RNA sequence: GCCGCGAUC
């Protein structure tokens, strides 16, 4: 008994700019809808944003390149607003190289196979003499939020070789949304509500495919809602008691006590053992001897034992 | 440690550490200077008749005690006469309105109280003085960010706070710039003034990230880009906390 | 918003320069957006050389005669593309924009006179009842980070 | 705007002013003395003062006045700042009055109080000689903080 | 003096004074409801002020 | 300690301040020690304990 | 020692009898709890482990 | 990476009475909780199928204010406790319902005469304390299946005061929620630390247990985006 | 083991 709202009437105003028109909706659920949509399409949306840098002659961020006009800091500030849209890959590897006199955009970078510059005019370097030359392979990923370059570390497990500049990425194409909610022109129905979605990208992702990655993210997150329902670690112990080369009477009395595992006996203070019949004060030293060569001094406390 | 009624235009009310050494630590006033024996002086602009001149006699602090100074704040008219036959003024440490003929001295401008730390503050008339102390003490601490950002709302005495503090590069007899770098800039001085012999061109060699004693950093980059005219006096690489020679 | 402020502190530490200029200052951004905007549409030189013209010309008996009739077509182009982001206005220290000039600034770019604007909630998205006053405020960061502390 | 201004602010100032030059005129006639003529000025000047603020609180208390289903109604207003006045919760009515009323008399440069007071508020601007009047409280108070 | 220290001010007074006043005309007026709960339900809704 | 009490409670008070009178009687008392002697045979003499 | 220094903001989801302690003062402040917590589960033998 | 999202497992729920339910969930991604929790919290108060009276008519005057006959009870009370009523109906948009007492006792929800189509939950509940001593009080209720809150803004039918008077304008409050109300709080799983925890808090008038609620508001939901969620579906 | 200087609440 609720009508369906369905996408209709999308219009497109600009390369950035998108309006998103829901005709169908009921009372109070545009403006639910429309909070709900905004705050997804806000948080998580997949996109591509530069995650490293290399120059040819760099070590650092914070060096200069002869014959260009600007730092190399800021050259990374210019190309963490470079958008690129890949397509069946997430590792592409954008590598440029431009000689000569005048500003370095996007369009001289060369031509891969499956990866659309948004805009080709974005700025990133000037170049002031004619000798001088620029070579730099920028490295693009697919993510889903924002990631600083500081905070992740599995990128290390693989030693970086100094020259690798780590850019912050930001992998979220939605950068303003907004919503506004009207009456529906059907007069058949008494009162009809219809929502138009204002969304401005920086052109990486379509507003239609916007809405339903939103749409579906909404519906697999509200899926644990239709059906609610629901109403001795150390290596060194742990081990064979016949592992630490004691003699043959010591061996009966452990069987006799029942020390079958190594954590067992350390955890017997000096004081209470020699009371084990024909426990011997020589044969006592030697125990203390052998797990005193592994470091483990009699005395210790532990808290859970495993049959095992 | 308290602000004498002689601290108007060579003083700061304003600027001054706040715990232990409030009022015993101080800060020259924009226009103020020493005298030839070593007395702060004020300008203010001599008033002939009933018509303000443009005349600028400096006067030091047992001088403007006699004469009769007016207000920098009052209205004026095309050829110079005071707007009203009534103006405030300061005769003697107290303030009091007299005659438009009995005037004798001007205040030369609206900046003339507060120093340079308390001028770039806009709308300071509508803070409260305390208020404008610890802002003016907190100004002193910021650190220059990575990217300079210009104040949407300023006071207009950013450009003589950057230019006249060494930071930025200015053109000495700089002309036309030949080669700009993101280290170095040369400018082909023109013709018209040259020294003869040599010839010669001027070459700046812009210092980049280097530690200051606060263990911020100092970075200069430039502002020209390539064949661009730059006249005397003209900033080429604005330094931390700087934008085309504007304090931000 | 950027930064949201406490009203809390204005009234009884009496910081109205915080309002002022907050209003001062959303005028300004204001007036870079419309030809940020007007940029965007690549109109004419003539048609922005007169809006350029118009909004630096206001206010009341301004010392300011600066005019774009001297000033050629590649300037008046790149002097708009340098305050795309906001007109850096300058008010004196003790002589300055006025309530009025800056009411006047606000409603040359179409923007509401009294300086407060319906703001919603970005969780529930219900609109808040005030108006709540929405402007560019210049923030520092001073030199006592907790890293240090 | 929320510091709503008096309306009546103009008005007394300018009935105080003429008091004061009539008292001037007594002192030029002679028979008033200087300790006579500087007394009545303060307090002529604290009584200008208190109806200023009287007259502040009076129009910014119950300024909004909204319809009732017949005819029309006023109750205590919405205004932002006296909201925050009156809950209690930061300010006072003493620094209201220095936002909407007059600043009022201040002066300690050793104690004394200057005859001319402060009729400016901070929401109106303040000239050089009023800000820096203000300005040896001011310092007066963060000095004596400390101390 | 024994009066209670820990004692909400600023914000938390600022939004207890905003809750507990009274508006001579506004979105419901003499309405008769069952308790404090329809009280949330029709504020929330957006139906009463 | 009636006089003391007033009086230091009258700076107070003016302030705004709230001080309950024990708190200056408790320190009243460690004021009031030490008394002198105007008799003998207990042996103590003209001395202050 | 065991104490620590830090800046103090607001936390408004805090309890009455909370407050929000940096992991980084702590692993610090308590140390040798740390220490006897490693060495009672038994995942170190030895103190320096 | 992409498109994969935290779900909720392991929700704790705390039931309390018949009525009252307090459901957790965690751990939901950065900003997710207030989400769902609004989205939930908007869609079980103005949008939820349901029933509640809407017209009543009292044996008597039919004026607002009325000296009542001596129930011991102004009319506004017993107006006031009508709208609290709970009634369930099964297949049937608008039904009228009589209650009629004679002789001294309270009067409960018991008393109306006996429907199959038409079942209620608190019997005990109470309408009035009867018409003073040796009197009887008779009314005539009607409830119809409506959606939502509707207060009492205007009747709008029949012909000029005669349906005013035929329903003296009682308020309707179909949907079956008493309050709910959510709260996020912060949780964390494995190294990360910045996730929210949905805790929802609800009560129910009767006629539905609370998780039903959730789950009827939560599918209406899920089924309001069929049309965007359909060509992108996993199966 | 300090002395000066600057800074924060």
């Amino acid at each position: 008994e609720f009508l369906k709202p369905r996408l209709v009437d999308i219009e497109q105003v600009s390369s950035t700019h998108a309006k998103v028109t829901l005709e169908p909706l009921e009372r109070g659920f545009g403006h639910t809808l429309g909070n709900a949509l905004r705050r997804i399409l806000l948080s998580s949306m997949p996109g591509c944003a530069v995650t490293e840098v290399e120059i040819d002659g760099v070590l650092h961020e914070y060096s200069t390149k002869e014959g260009v006009q600007e730092d190399i800091l800021e050259i990374l500030l210019n190309l963490k607003g470079l958008a690129v849209r890949v397509q069946g890959k997430d590792e592409v590897i954008l590598t440029l190289n431009k000689s000569g006199i005048g500003p370095v955009t996007a369009a001289d970078i060369t031509h891969d196979g499956d990866v659309e510059i948004v805009k080709p005019q974005h700025v990133i370097c000037h170049l002031t003499d004619e000798n001088a030359s620029i070579s730099m392979r920028i490295k693009v990923q697919r993510g889903r939020g924002y990631v600083p370059a500081s905070t992740r570390i599995h990128s290390e497990e693989d030693e970086r070789p100094i020259g690798r500049l780590l850019v912050d990425a930001c992998y979220s194409p939605v950068e303003r949304i907004a919503y506004n909610v009207e009456a529906a022109r059907v007069e058949q129905r008494t009162d009809l509500d219809k929502l138009v979605i204002e969304m401005e990208t920086n052109g990486t992702i379509d507003p239609e495919e916007a809405i339903r990655r939103a749409a579906t993210i909404l519906a697999e997150q509200l899926e644990a809602f239709v059906d609610l329902r629901d109403v001795e670690f150390d290596p060194i112990l742990l081990r064979p008691v016949d592992d630490l080369e004691l003699t043959v009477r010591s061996a009966n009395c452990l069987k006799a006590e029942a020390i079958h595992y190594i954590g067992d006996l350390v955890q017997r203070t000096e004081v209470e053992l020699l009371k084990t019949p024909n426990l011997g004060k020589k044969s006592l030293t030697e125990i203390k001897d052998v797990l005193a060569s592994r470091g483990l001094s009699l005395g210790m406390r532990l808290e859970n034992w495993p049959p095992a | 440690r308290d602000v004498h009624p002689t601290h108007y235009g060579r003083v700061c009310p304003i600027e001054t550490p706040e715990g232990p050494n409030i009022g015993l630590i101080n800060s020259l006033s924009v226009y103020a200077q020493t005298n030839e024996y070593g007395f702060l002086e004020t300008p203010y602009r001599k008033v002939t008749d009933g018509v303000v001149t443009d005349e600028i006699h400096y006067l030091s602090a047992i001088e403007e005690g006699n004469y009769v100074i007016a207000q920098a704040n009052s209205n004026l008219d095309e050829e110079g006469h005071f707007v009203e036959d009534l103006v405030t003024c300061r005769s003697k440490g107290e303030s009091s309105l007299f005659s438009r003929d009995q005037v004798d001295y001007m205040d030369v401008s609206t900046q003339q109280v507060v120093s340079v730390g308390a001028s770039l503050i806009p709308f300071l008339e509508h803070d409260d003085a305390n208020r404008a102390l610890m802002g003016a003490n907190m100004q002193r601490q910021a650190v220059p960010t990575l990217r300079a950002d210009k104040p949407l709302v300023g006071t207009g005495m950013e450009r003589a706070v950057a230019v006249d503090s060494g930071v930025t590069a200015v053109a000495k007899r700089g002309g036309v710039v030949q080669y700009v770098d993101a280290s170095r800039i040369v400018i082909k001085v023109n013709e018209d003034e040259m020294y003869p012999g040599e010839a010669g061109i001027d070459i700046y060699n812009l210092t980049k990230y280097t530690r200051s004693n606060q263990n911020t950093c100092i970075n200069q980059m430039p502002c020209v880009s390539l064949g661009e005219p730059v006249e005397r006096g003209d900033v080429l690489a604005d330094g931390p906390s700087t934008d085309l020679g504007e304090l931000a | 918003v950027d930064i949201v402020l406490n009203p809390l502190g204005v009234p009884s530490r009496m910081n109205i320069g915080q309002i002022l200029e907050t209003h001062l200052g959303m005028a300004a951004k204001g007036i870079g957006d419309k030809i940020n905007a007007m940029l965007k549409q690549q109109q004419e030189v003539a048609k922005l050389r007169e809006f350029i013209q118009r909004a630096y010309d206001l206010g009341a008996d301004v010392r300011q005669k600066v005019d774009l009739s001297t000033f050629s077509d590649e300037e008046v182009m790149r002097l708009a593309e340098n305050l795309r982001k906001g007109m850096p206005i300058a008010t004196p220290v003790f002589d300055g924009a006025k309530e009025a000039e800056i009411k006047e600034l606000l409603k040359l770019g179409d923007l509401p006179t009294s300086g407060q604007i319906r703001l919603y909630d970005g969780r529930t998205g219900e609109q808040f009842e005030r108006p709540v006053t929405v402007g560019y405020m210049y923030m520092l960061k001073l030199n006592h980070l907790v890293d240090d502390k | 705007d929320d510091m709503v201004i008096p309306e009546k602010k103009h008005e007394i100032i300018s009935e105080a002013e003429a008091e004061v030059a009539e008292i001037q005129e007594q002192f030029q006639s002679g028979l008033v003395t200087a300790g006579e003529r500087y007394n009545k000025v303060i307090d002529i000047w604290a009584a200008a003062n208190d109806r200023v603020s009287k007259a502040m609180m009076d129009n910014l208390q119950t300024e909004t006045v909204i319809n009732r289903d017949g005819q029309e109604e006023k109750q205590v207003s919405f205004n932002s700042i006296y909201m925050m006045a009156d809950s209690g919760a930061r300010g006072s009515a003493a620094q209201i009055r220095q936002l909407a009323g007059m600043r009022g008399l201040m002066a300690k440069p050793d104690g004394s109080i200057i005859e001319t007071p402060i009729t400016a508020n901070f929401r109106e601007g303040l000239n050089v000689l009023q800000y820096f009047i203000s300005t040896h409280g001011a310092r007066k108070g963060l000095a004596d903080t400390a101390l | 003096n024994g009066e209670p220290i820990i004692v909400p001010s600023q914000d938390v007074v600022l939004g207890l004074y905003y809750m507990t006043r009274d508006c001579v005309n506004a979105k419901g007026e003499g309405m008769v409801l069952t308790g404090p709960k329809e009280a949330e339900r029709l504020y929330r809704s957006g139906l009463a002020s | 300690t009636r006089y003391i009490v007033n009086e230091v409670q009258d700076v107070y008070r003016l302030q705004g301040v709230k001080i309950n009178d024990k708190h200056i009687e408790v320190i009243v008392r460690q004021m009031l020690r030490k008394a002198t002697i105007v008799n003998a045979g207990s042996s103590d003499f003209l001395e202050g304990e | 020692d065991y104490s620590g220094r830090s800046v103090i903001t607001v936390g408004p989801y805090l309890r009455l009898h909370q407050c929000g302690l940096p992991k980084k003062m702590a692993l610090e402040l308590f140390k040798p709890f740390i220490y006897g917590k490693l060495e009672l589960r038994g995942l170190a033998t030895t103190i320096k482990a």
